[PDB]
């Protein structure tokens, strides 16, 4: 829920730094995905809906034991709210933070073998939306610079048109580049329009509509924080200041 | 044995999954309501001698004011229901249309994406299978109303096996000579020109005769739920406009004459009722864009 | 608020009065003093016009013409001719003025005599030209009078 | 301005169209040209505007 | 060699070629206002208890105030918009109302709008001929839904050649059987069920194997300029009602179905340009003509 | 012998004889100057933020205001301007706008309609006749810059006759290989890559060499009247516009690739003189065409 | 049967699909008016005593004041123009200004992005594809006006098909001596000099008798859409400097003689409609580059 409510590249890319990799992997062992199932919708049918889970709902699901899982793990997550099960990784990758995961070479993760053509086909990239595609696009973005395989990153945003019409710019090294760049990538928030509180046919769906009216309470909750009447009792580190900049940017 | 079926039920296409939420489904009711705003302010700027009433119409359904040195497009929100009807069509279309957008012109009017508060009837006859034996021709034509020539060439009588599918309420059948059907494992009746079944109750067997050809003429009646503000007539119109402009035109789909045909086979296919309800929003999508292509032509 | 407001059902028997009135005044606009379209012509032109009052030189016609003795009557707007140059010219033939409102009034004199405008017809300014404000004296006829037809 | 078809806004600032109207006109008169037209008179009235 | 068309398309008469200028195009579009108007009050009156309503808007149709023992003509603009109808079906109908009066009529209220202001879509699918081999025989029925069934009783298959016409947008084949067409001079596809061309690519060929018939179904769309007011709905009936009048009876003209297949045989022909234009004022007058005639029975 | 002729100056058809009285003349010159009003107003509009100088414009153009609800064509001075130049073009178009339609249109604009104030350069080569012997072969190819290619299969040198009127003022010949050329009856020079003659001069004859074909590219220049006004680059836009808006259509008419061809050709027939006159006022009323439909696209 | 085709009309490599929205549309607008008030404020100050109308247009677009021993590169709006232009000519190219320096760049002058006001017409005569028998040769020739040279070294009188495609709207056909041509199952009219054809009617079958060789010069008319500041001499000559200047060297991407060549290319291959939406775009900015780059001049 908090990091489906960032807005910015800024503050995506800090929560990911300050948060850990444990929030990614989760200990539920669901059931597992790709699996043509019959749910009770009762508001609009008296049948059995049919639907088909994927990675991409936010429930969480039995995931491969191979760092393909665990990058599929850590975008579900960015894109849904929650990951899958992969447990038994250790502490020291654990503790680490996703950003690190994604982005440096001290952690000793391997994902130079990755291949995105797969990695968008089984978190199933027909079934997203814009605003899901481009948190992927930003994951793969900063593997890509990771690793050392810009070239190879661009040659399949040239292949797949509509990914390069919505892909953000930024570089991965620059922080004037996440500074200056203004695309939307927030999946809840406060609607314009009326949300009400009933039930949508899809998994997909119904899962974010949770999401959706969740962060509604927990926007009207006392956990938030309300920059306008208390922005003084802060402490300094966690402060927004422009000065501010990512660890190693 | 041969076996026919209608044309128009072979293969549907995956749809799109995008655009389907509250707020997305409140976007295309804001949208046929203020397109229907555009249209009536043609009558009432012929009443009021003057171009206020439109310029009005046009200024909240396009947040810009009218201009003479350009042609009038809609803007945002044209731009936005065009690219919406296209991904509704089909899954490989894109998604390109922000949820942010969506939102701020769903915020314009107040309305209710309720898409179950009514139903209207769909006239498509749905043939899934006519199973003959041999010496013995079938030919089915039409998808209003469906046509089904049978010829017996044999020696005696032949038995011939109709299949409506389990989704259509009712089917009324009238034939060039009366003729005479029963349900399997039933005693036939007299030779009758109109028979009334249920599709849901069994496959259908019709006795065809040595000598002139038999025609059967079927419609059909299926109940499907769509928003109040439906209107068949617009929505049709709608249709034609939008594959002519080639906001259908894509790679691996299939094409239909009339969105009564569109919706059918979509409901016929391997688990219909899931792409039911984005047909009935490209339904009322397809409403509004009849409306505001037809005051602004481009 | 004001323009996006729906109206309701039980719509107040006051604005359905209003409307009705409001409607038959951009309908009907000779009843209440103001028309859409007027003709100027010289007095060497003589057009048929209403003869059912009685009125001398009736300056009322049952439709404005699109011909005159077989020849189509020039038709300006009044955009046009309010930055028109040569109007003497113009004027020398008729034309028919359109595309605003013109505002009459007239006086009925039961005596016979010269039916006749207030004021002149135009007036031109710098800035563009204007048709004077249109009042009549509408008298009516004894044919045989020979002063009141000489003058 | 007084016509219905124009909604423009004409600036007070600055030097005065009519002034320069007012200065174009003598010297035509000086040449025995035409006066300046109802057009021309139009398009240089309206020079300043916001 | 042999050809087949369709029916409507053969040998279109000429159009009348008066009331055709500015002032009575105006006078066309006032009637269809004063006739709605008139045929709404009259929905009014009879809902309430007073006729207040049909008064008023008689009045101003009629220029004259109902009688309970006079019958309701409809005045002089009913008189007139008679006439006109007659005289836009053909080049022999009479044409004998003064313009004068046409002038005078369209005084009577004002149009923000013309005669191109939008576009309507029209369904009849033109079939200008279909050319065979010597053994095959080819069968073309029907206007708003073409259906033709050649046969191939020859040694081997034959190909048939289709000619839509360069009018129409898109065309959609259906065939009760998988069939293959391609263009003039192309390699063949493989069977398919359903086709979508677009009628100026070219003519096109059918691959008809030898044994059962084929029957391929052609669904057309075509879209013509016409005012914002027009309504195909108001202008079908009012089609019918004028034929039944008998405001069509003159020597030497063809009569057609429908006005959707009166239009787009005009279309078809050489100068098919300037009688739609005569057609869809026409079109309007209809509209006028059937609010008129069912709020004022005679 | 052999005859090789430039292909544009076959057959010149008559050009028409109506609309070149001084008030003509007057006309299309007021229509270029407020047709030029048109396109500035829309850049001056469209810079200020309003419409007010597009509508202004628009309205001493086609005497109406705008509307938001009706097509903008241009009015009556657009019509007028279409017929002129239908009837410019050949000697059996109708020639149907009225005198009286013409000073209406002639007096929204003080504008002297002289056609020979200033001059303009035509670069269109007129090769009247090239001469050539037996057992040689000559083809000419190009219109702006002539190619001419002559071989010699003969045992000895050739003599080749070049004609190039006696219209055009300089005519400059440059060949791939030098080359000999001389008038009749001189004596001949050393060969030389280039050549300037005065086409007045009378023909001239070039030997051919039997070794390996000869190529020469010929480009000319000649004078012309034509108004103050005149733009070469309208005028060209606004021939291409008036041929694919089928205002050329008439029968028994040639055709031609650019004007420069047009008047070119026009200028060698017999009447030539005559008939520059009413090229040069097509050319200033195709110029005024082009930037009016630029403005006001249909 | 072999078949001949126009050089140009080949393997249209792929356009840009970035900086084609309404903010990036104001924004070429934007420049385009900025640059060509910049060379009349240099005429006017060169025809002047005073160097103030300089001063001021330069100020306004390039955000500094002009400076003695500065290069004077035109500033920022220089940059966002000069790596707009390559994005548009390849997707290969990077994108790499920023969208919210684009939208600043627009808010200095007010204009329409209107890229469909008007028409501009383009010459380029399109040769999809000439059908010609076994024993005759023909070569295709030219790109403005282009001649195909025909022999017939057969027996008897060959066909020739010619297709023009369905894009261009007239097509003008002159030959070299007088001969025939006629559509598809039509019978062939006298030999004539000069035919008029439009392009949709079908292919074209032209009769070749046995003897010299016959060249045909054909000549098109196409009509594209294009803002009303259109300007065809700006963008042909604009054109040809950014190609100098090495804005269009980039890996896999086709190159052509004029700007006319390169648009109807891109009009007669798939998703031609969508192509060439971004190619006018592109042709605005090539205007504003011409008219920048003249007034300001930088090695």
């Amino acid at each position: 829920m908090d990091v489906l409510s960032k807005g910015s590249l800024k503050e995506l890319l800090a929560h990911l730094e300050k948060t850990p990799l444990e929030e990614a992997i989760s200990y539920r062992i669901g059931t597992v995905p790709y699996q043509n199932v019959l749910i009770s919708r009762n508001e609009y049918y008296n049948q059995l809906y049919p639907d088909t889970t994927s990675l991409i709902d936010g429930v969480s699901r039995e995931g491969q034991r191979n760092v393909n899982g665990l990058i599929m793990s850590i975008i579900s997550y960015v894109v849904s709210g929650s990951g899958h099960y992969i447990p038994n990784i250790g502490f020291m990758l654990l503790r680490r933070s996703i950003l690190d995961i994604l982005t440096k070479h001290d952690t000793g993760l391997v994902t130079n073998n990755l291949n995105y053509g797969i990695i968008a086909r089984n978190l199933t990239v027909s079934k997203m939306n814009c605003e899901q595609r481009k948190r992927m696009l930003i994951c793969f973005k900063l593997l890509a610079y990771k690793d050392g395989n810009q070239n190879d990153y661009e040659i399949y945003l040239n292949q797949n048109i509509p990914l390069k019409q919505i892909a953000p710019n930024f570089i991965p090294g620059d922080m004037r580049t996440v500074i200056h760049n203004q695309d939307q990538l927030a999946i809840v928030g406060i609607p314009a329009y009326r949300l009400t509180q009933s039930t949508e046919l899809s998994i997909r769906d119904d899962n974010a509509k949770s999401y959706k009216l969740g962060y509604v309470d927990w926007y009207n909750s006392n956990s938030f924080l309300r920059e306008r009447s208390e922005f003084n009792l802060i402490r300094l580190k966690d402060r927004d200041t422009k000065y501010g900049k990512l660890n190693g940017w | 044995a041969n076996r026919a079926t209608s044309a128009f039920l072979d293969n549907p296409h995956p749809v799109g999954v995008n655009y389907v939420d509250e707020g997305s489904r409140q976007f295309v009711a804001v949208a046929e309501l203020l397109a229907s705003k555009l249209i009536d302010s043609s009558r009432e700027s012929d009443e009021s001698n003057s171009d206020v009433p439109f310029v009005q119409a046009y200024s909240k359904f396009a947040d810009d004011n009218p201009r003479h040195l350009r042609v009038k497009t809609g803007g945002k929100m044209a731009n936005a229901l065009t690219n919406v009807i296209r991904s509704y069509y089909s899954i490989n279309a894109p998604a390109i249309v922000p949820q942010v957008e969506i939102d701020r012109l769903a915020s314009k009017a107040t309305v209710s994406g309720d898409m179950y508060n009514s139903y209207a009837i769909f006239n498509s006859v749905p043939i899934v299978e006519v199973l003959s034996p041999a010496r013995t021709t079938v030919s089915i034509v039409g998808s209003d109303r469906a046509d089904v020539t049978m010829l017996n060439t044999g020696a005696g009588a032949a038995n011939i096996t109709f299949n409506f599918g389990q989704i259509a309420e009712t089917v009324i059948l009238k034939g060039s000579v009366p003729f005479q059907l029963a349900r399997l494992n039933q005693p036939m009746p007299a030779a009758r020109f109109t028979y009334k079944l249920r599709p849901l109750d069994g496959p259908f067997i019709v006795v065809l005769p040595v000598g002139n050809p038999l025609v059967i003429s079927a419609t059909a009646a299926t109940r499907i739920q769509v928003p109040l503000a439906f209107n068949k007539a617009l929505v049709e119109s709608g249709f034609q406009t939008a594959m002519n402009d080639g906001l259908f035109d894509i790679q691996n789909v299939n094409y239909y004459s009339s969105f009564d045909e569109f919706i059918i086979s979509q409901y016929h296919a391997q688990d219909g009722i899931n792409r039911v309800s984005t047909c009935v929003i490209l339904g009322l999508a397809l409403q509004a864009y009849d409306q505001m292509r037809r005051a602004l032509p481009v | 608020k004001l323009v996006g407001h729906n109206y309701p059902v039980y719509v107040e028997p006051v604005v359905n009065i209003m409307n009705f009135i409001s409607a038959r005044f951009v309908a009907d606009s000779s009843y209440f003093g103001y028309t859409n379209e007027i003709m100027i012509m010289p007095n060497h032109i003589n057009v048929p016009v209403d003869d059912r009052f009685g009125f001398r030189d009736s300056p009322f016609c049952t439709s404005l013409p699109r011909t005159i003795m077989g020849n189509d009557v020039r038709r300006i707007s009044y955009n046009v001719f309010s930055m028109m140059e040569d109007i003497d010219d113009v004027i020398s033939e008729g034309f028919i003025l359109y595309d605003a409102y013109f505002n009459f009034s007239y006086d009925i004199m039961t005596t016979d005599g010269v039916t006749r405008l207030k004021e002149d017809i135009l007036i031109v300014t710098d800035t563009g030209n204007d048709i004077k404000p249109i009042h009549f004296y509408i008298y009516f006829e004894n044919r045989n009078d020979k002063k009141l037809r000489y003058e | 301005d007084t016509s219905f078809i124009d909604t423009r806004k004409y600036c007070t600032d600055g030097l005065s169209p009519r002034e320069i109207q007012k200065a174009l006109n003598r010297q035509r008169a000086y040449y025995d040209r035409p006066e300046l037209t109802i057009s021309e008179n139009k398009t240089l009235l309206s020079q300043s505007i916001i």
